[PDB]
């Protein structure tokens, strides 16, 4: 599994961002970790995928990149219906096809 | 025994001969068609075998399975009670049934070998 | 205008069985590989099992690679997942989504496209 | 359809009829060597997907990089919305090239793996 | 170099034209038997590389031991010190007695690897 | 009418080896897989080799992979077993048997169809 | 290993079930769960192969079948020689190809 | 007559890199395969890496199979090893050497034939 | 690992035996352990390869042997300067390609 915080929070129109960490037989090897935004109650939406690509209909406050092992989704502007769970998932190989992080409360 | 030695073998024995058979294979103007006309037919044999995903083997599993129509008999029955003659007219009419299975079975696994190497 | 529909069951005993199918529509099902997914409770997420698009060459999690069948069927426009045995630890809300594989001639995707509202699966 | 039928098809279905068009390929005196002069062609074929390291196989892939100066295309744009003559052309000046890059790769792959069958 | 440009040069440099020369064996009625019998005898040769279980193949690493009567030289001398057209006529005289043990040792993989795919 | 008789040594020291023969007949030798499994004094059963009808495949359990060879000579009749080591642990009454594999050609066996009398092997 | 009942009995002429439970990768995948009957002092011999077959010379009182991960041998008309340790042996596969249960002193 | 020289970097903290190059001269360098073996300070040799004398085919030690990348230039006559990550237990003298392999057109090797003088690799 | 005395030692002029203990799927298999003398402050050299082999410019008072699983190095004709930690190594196949003992303080 990959690591992510608890808890991520700030003040609203401010740049939050949530880190995702694995190890390089993972993140690292494989420019593949999307994100994903789960509203309470509801199934979880793409939000990010690849490493900077974002689906179309997306705003352009969501945004990430991946150094080393560490991955981050940046979300610029902060708006109270932002507050959700939010996961990565890193694509692992063959042996392992996906590995998704635990949950950060925003 | 040299080639044809095993025609009147049964089955099983038969198969510890099919190099020399295939080595028979190969081995004015009429004669030079007739060479011509045995190269085409062996290329066609080779063709075949290599659209199946046989190519240089003499003996080749698939991955076909046996639909118990074209012949009922026991395992042990056929291979060791009955020659290869006997089995070839057993199974004619089915001939190009199995063939147009064996094609179709390379076909789907030369895509998921292809897909398999997709992945990253 | 795309949407998936996983319907199945509700209760089960360990040992026994239960089947689970995703309808799909908005989108030409044989196109895309399929995946599921499942989140149990109080946890996040996990991959389950993944399925190419023409059916014929599926991959598993190893906790469910003797006990759960994935197969489609692109004619009838359905995903489904039979599962065995079923411990405790299966408990879980499951989803079907497109996506996580593509066939070679298709631009790579390793991401999961579109979900499904999903179904809870109860031991 | 038959032999043919996907030629106006885009590339990506066209590949599910490749041994139809592979079964067509081999199927006085000037007639006679007509057929000679096929059977060469298609012999020629034959050897130079051996030495690739294909040998019986329709669908093969490499490790030939693309070099993204023969062709520029998106992989889907490629597979989806061109036929393969119209790619035949689009890359006609560049054929030789690939041919020596993808000689070069099978010499290297064989040398590697007797290297490799070597160690005890 | 080009065709036969190794043809002085060591045993080891020369494995690595294989392919130049593989080019060139394929490349009036006297003439048309001429060309067919090119043919005949490539194909004598892509058969027997066929029985062999080497195939599609231009270094082939077998499972039959050599026999050092054959030749007793050492492995560098060899591959370091001789040209190929000096080895071919040390040991002519074995030439049959290799091919025969090649045949048969390719027929007995082949029935242990049918027997290993039947295990369930 | 079938018959097998297992030959071979008594008590050996860890670090040694012993060779262990079955002499068969009966049956055509030749046409039948053969096998060794060990019963230790007070326990059941346990594979330990399987050869197959022609002898140059053959197969082990994982606990004598790198000590026991197993082999035999279709004109003499005989099936060998040429142990090494021979640990404590390896202390068992020795059967040889007939079946446990059939040449693609045969009917499925996956039993073992003949017993011997056994002998016993003392470390 | 496969599991057994350390011991069964019976009265004589009842039919008494000696059972044996493995695992999906060997009972349950491959339908070959042989028997056989071991009398003190000598060696076993086949009583049953496959799932339903019965060797030639074997009594048709000894049948026996197999539902999930579960195998079983029936003997009916249970007499006084049938007293012995009886063993099940499943094929596991060619990386493991056979397993023993636990002897059944019947 | 045959000469090895490393030639490296000194003190690196965990989690950076480190790259190490050997320079050879006395011999041909294309005709042999290299290798890399270190001694931690207080422990003996243990072998880290091997590189095949045309340099497209190399192995590892499963302790750094993820971390370190090894490659040649026989043109420049330099063995190059390039170290990601460097964690406490990398602090060791590495030696670049001859031999650890034949390219099977040439007599049997499996031990190292030359030794430079080593580096030494701080982390 | 392969096993190696910690110390050993002699009186000058003495044969002096240094063994090195594997198991059975390195030292027992391959006919390839090779010794090393690694004299203080000093890169190892080469002192014997494959089993009985001596390298070109070694002293024949060097030499050595294996039975079983276990292989020895004699150095005849002690001599002052050859105090040295020597140290063998074995090849043990293509999954693990050399493994060396811990050194010996002759
Ligand atoms: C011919 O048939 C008889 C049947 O008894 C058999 O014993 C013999 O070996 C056969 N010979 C052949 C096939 O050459
Ligand atoms: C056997 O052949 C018949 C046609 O003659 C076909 O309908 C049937 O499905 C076949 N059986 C199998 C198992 O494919
Ligand atoms: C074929 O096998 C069946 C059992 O499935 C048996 O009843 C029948 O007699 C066998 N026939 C032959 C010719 O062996
Ligand atoms: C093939 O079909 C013809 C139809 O007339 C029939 O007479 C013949 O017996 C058939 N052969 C086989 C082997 O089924
Ligand atoms: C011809 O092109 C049209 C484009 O709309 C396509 O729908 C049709 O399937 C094509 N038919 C072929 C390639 O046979
Ligand atoms: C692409 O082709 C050019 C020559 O036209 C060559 O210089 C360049 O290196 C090639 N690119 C790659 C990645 O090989
Ligand atoms: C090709 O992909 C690029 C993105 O890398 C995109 O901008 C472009 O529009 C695509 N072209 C086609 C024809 O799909
Ligand atoms: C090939 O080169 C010729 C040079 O005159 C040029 O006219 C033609 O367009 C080129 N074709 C391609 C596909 O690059
Ligand atoms: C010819 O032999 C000489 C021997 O000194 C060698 O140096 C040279 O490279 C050889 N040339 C070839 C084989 O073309
Ligand atoms: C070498 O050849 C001779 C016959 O000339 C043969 O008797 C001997 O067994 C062969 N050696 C091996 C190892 O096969
Ligand atoms: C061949 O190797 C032996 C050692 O086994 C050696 O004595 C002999 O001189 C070598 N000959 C050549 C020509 O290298
Ligand atoms: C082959 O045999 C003939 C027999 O006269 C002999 O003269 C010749 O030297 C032999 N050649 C080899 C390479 O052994």
């Amino acid at each position: 599994a990959l690591t992510q915080p608890p808890s991520v929070s700030g003040s609203p129109g401010q740049s939050v961002t949530i880190s995702c960490t694995g190890t390089s037989s993972d993140i690292g090897s494989y420019n593949y970790v999307s994100w994903y935004q789960q509203h309470p109650g509801k199934a979880p939406k793409l939000m990010i995928y690849d490493v900077t690509q974002r689906p179309s209909g997306v705003s352009d406050r969501f945004s990430g990149s991946k150094s080393g092992n560490t991955a981050s989704l940046t979300i610029s502007g902060l708006q109270a219906d932002d507050e959700a769970d939010y996961y990565c998932s890193a694509y692992a190989g063959r042996q392992t096809f996906y590995i998704f992080g635990g949950g950060t409360r925003l | 025994d040299g080639f044809l030695g095993a025609a009147g073998s049964t089955m099983g024995a038969a198969s510890m001969t099919l190099t020399v058979q295939a080595r028979n294979l190969l081995s004015g103007i009429k004669q030079l068609q007739a060479r011509v006309l045995a190269v085409e037919h062996y290329l066609r044999d080779q063709q075949l075998l290599g659209i199946w995903g046989c190519s240089g083997k003499l003996i080749c599993c698939t991955n076909v399975p046996w639909n118990s129509s074209w012949s009922n008999r026991n395992l042990s029955e056929i291979w060791d009670n009955m020659t290869w003659l006997q089995w070839d007219k057993e199974i004619s009419n089915y001939t190009q049934i199995i063939y147009g299975l064996l094609e179709e079975s390379q076909n789907q696994q030369e895509k998921n070998e292809q897909d398999l190497l997709a992945l990253d | 205008e795309v949407q998936l529909v996983e319907t199945g069951g509700g209760l089960v005993q360990p040992g026994g069985s239960l089947k689970l199918s995703c309808r799909a529509s908005g989108y030409t099902f044989s196109s895309f590989a399929m995946s599921w997914v499942r989140q149990a409770p109080g946890k996040g997420l996990e991959w389950v099992s993944l399925i190419n698009d023409r059916g014929g060459l599926t991959f598993y999690v190893d906790s469910v690679k003797g006990r759960f069948t994935i197969s489609r069927d692109n004619s009838k426009n359905t995903l489904s997942l039979q599962m065995h045995s079923l411990r405790d630890g299966d408990t879980a809300v499951y989803y079907c989504a497109t996506g996580g594989m593509s066939s070679a001639l298709q631009s790579s995707k390793y991401y999961f496209d579109f979900w499904g509202q999903g179904a809870l699966v109860t031991v």
